[PDB]
């Protein structure tokens, strides 16, 4: 699967 | 702004058998902007369907991209591909050769 | 999801969840799961519905955030055994629970109306994945 | 023997046009398995692969939605990057993210990976430690410290040790037909002169499936690179590679030059000799 929750740089 | 120029390569699936159908792949591999216009070409007239792999960034963050088109080789055809990109001044052709 | 709740299928995915997995191991897996969805129910609904906040309005949040992250991970202890990447799934959702927490307090208001959304999404998508997971592992049995 | 999973991402900004475009694509080992594109029919994670589409609609949904938040964090990143840069909003910009992890022929865990690039120049870069960022310029700095200050590292912690690599496990035992395979290369040989005093010669591997091949011509003598012009690996599209290594020899009609092929399929590296 992918990363659940992505960070916003 | 950084910026890299395309590494354009002309090759068959299969090895070249006049008469038995094989996928003319144009793969460039520089491409650092995505913008980008690339078609493949049979005796100086574009083919009318291409089909383009999605954009996948190597570790040196280049993509390359792969257009595989069904073709039939002849004795007397001359296939290439003309890549249009944003560092190169002018339209790049390259000429498929059976041995490359 | 501008509107009162941001993202309410959360509390319906992990009901979906919790009555596809009372099937297999014991209920209080499916318990920490549903309590872990209705704190983070709660907290996307206080932050939601935002006069636009009060710093103890963020601690409460961050306490209902990690509240339900020891809820997924008590659960990722005891789910792990069977469905492995489950467990690993419930894991993520407690280290994401836990960091949107953190983010919520290292955060401007407005900066977190849009990543609260995103992490509500996330863990939607975990659940509804997880979901389809043990689903299969019943079938097979 | 040993295996990877892999997804790149790539955000493309387009001022004036509309929003931005977004790819992004998920490999093992070297095939791939998922795509998007925003500028596509259905907006979803299409498979490609036949060992992916076992997956119920559940698992396809849920991809979907990570992507579309992905592809929300991708836009608002484009525009906070043009932020720190001072960038003018005329030019274009291209947002890059890798991650993925991989694993040996125990299928545990021995390395993962998480980069961020905003125009070539890696931006920020996840440690083999996975605890701190490498970080370059000094917007990456402030991104650093922002993404240490919000716990990010141990979030990618706990996804690059078990869930992508138990997804991995996962996708190799759904789906071992096709990835356990090891294509030997169907080597061969061929020959061209030029001006009747100086001929090349070619070593081609036609048909293999993993992607890290080894070609080297060399003479009698033991590594001699510095007269071949090697081609990187070319995919065919139907999921083998393609190389050929070649010489240009002064002498011609020589028995003195060899190509060694070292791979995976092959037990011992091949050794291939110019039939007259």
């Amino acid at each position: 699967s992918l990363l659940m929750w992505i960070t916003q740089c | 702004m950084i910026q890299r120029t395309p590494k354009i390569q002309v090759y068959s699936r299969h090895p070249a058998e006049n008469g038995k159908s094989n996928f003319l792949n144009c793969y460039v591999s520089g491409f650092h902007p995505s913008d980008i216009e690339v078609d493949l070409l049979k005796n100086g007239e574009r083919i009318e369907k291409v089909e383009h792999s999605d954009l996948s960034f190597s570790k040196d963050w280049s993509f390359y991209l792969l257009y595989y088109t069904e073709f039939t080789p002849t004795e007397k055809d001359e296939y290439a591909c003309r890549v249009n990109h944003v560092t190169l001044s002018q339209p790049k052709i390259v000429k498929w050769d059976r041995d490359m | 999801e501008e509107l009162r709740a941001a993202a309410a299928e959360l509390l319906a995915a992990a009901e979906a969840l919790a009555e596809e997995l009372r099937r297999l191991g014991l209920e209080e897996a499916a318990a920490h799961v549903l309590a872990a969805a209705r704190h983070v129910a709660a907290a996307l609904e206080l932050i939601a519905a935002t006069p636009a906040l009060n710093p103890e309005l963020k601690r409460e949040v961050a306490a209902h955030l990690r509240e339900a992250a020891a809820h997924f991970e008590a659960a990722a202890e005891i789910v792990a055994a069977e469905d492995p990447l489950a467990g690993a799934m419930l894991r993520e959702a407690a280290l994401a629970a836990r960091s949107m927490a953190a983010y919520v307090l290292h955060s401007s208001p407005e900066e977190a109306l849009q990543q609260a959304a995103v992490f509500a999404t996330g863990l939607a998508g975990a659940m509804l994945t997880m979901t389809g997971l043990v689903r299969e592992r019943l079938a097979a049995r | 023997g040993s295996h990877s999973m892999r997804y790149f991402f790539t955000s493309v900004s387009r001022p004036g046009r509309g929003e931005p475009r977004f790819i992004a694509v998920g490999y093992v080992d070297d095939t791939q398995f998922v795509r998007f594109d925003s500028d596509a029919a259905s907006q979803r994670m299409e498979p490609r692969a036949p060992w992916i589409e076992q997956e119920g609609p559940e698992y396809w949904d849920g991809e979907t939605r990570k992507v579309k938040a992905h592809s929300q964090t991708h836009r608002v990143d484009l525009g906070t990057l043009r932020g720190y840069y001072n960038q003018s909003e005329a030019g274009s910009h291209t947002v890059q993210r890798m991650y993925g992890c991989d694993v040996g022929s125990d299928w545990r865990f021995l390395r993962g990976y998480h980069q961020y690039a905003y125009d070539g120049k890696d931006y920020i870069a996840l440690k083999e430690d996975l605890r701190s960022w490498t970080a370059a310029d000094m917007a990456a700095q402030t991104t650093k410290h922002k993404w240490e200050a919000a716990h990010v590292a141990e979030q990618l912690r706990a996804y690059l040790e078990g869930t992508c690599v138990e997804w991995l496990r996962r996708y190799l035992e759904n789906g071992k037909e096709t990835l356990q395979r090891t294509d030997a290369p169907k080597t061969h040989m061929t020959h061209h002169a030029v001006s009747d005093h100086e001929a090349t010669l070619r070593c081609w591997a036609l048909s293999f499936y993993p992607a890290e091949i080894t070609l080297t011509w060399q003479r009698d003598g033991e590594d001699q690179t510095q007269d071949t012009e090697l081609v990187e690996t070319r995919p065919a599209g139907d999921g083998t590679f393609q190389k050929w290594a070649a010489v240009v020899v002064p002498s011609g009609q020589e028995q003195r030059y060899t190509c060694h092929v070292q791979h995976e399929g092959l037990p011992k590296p091949l050794t291939l000799r110019w039939e007259p």
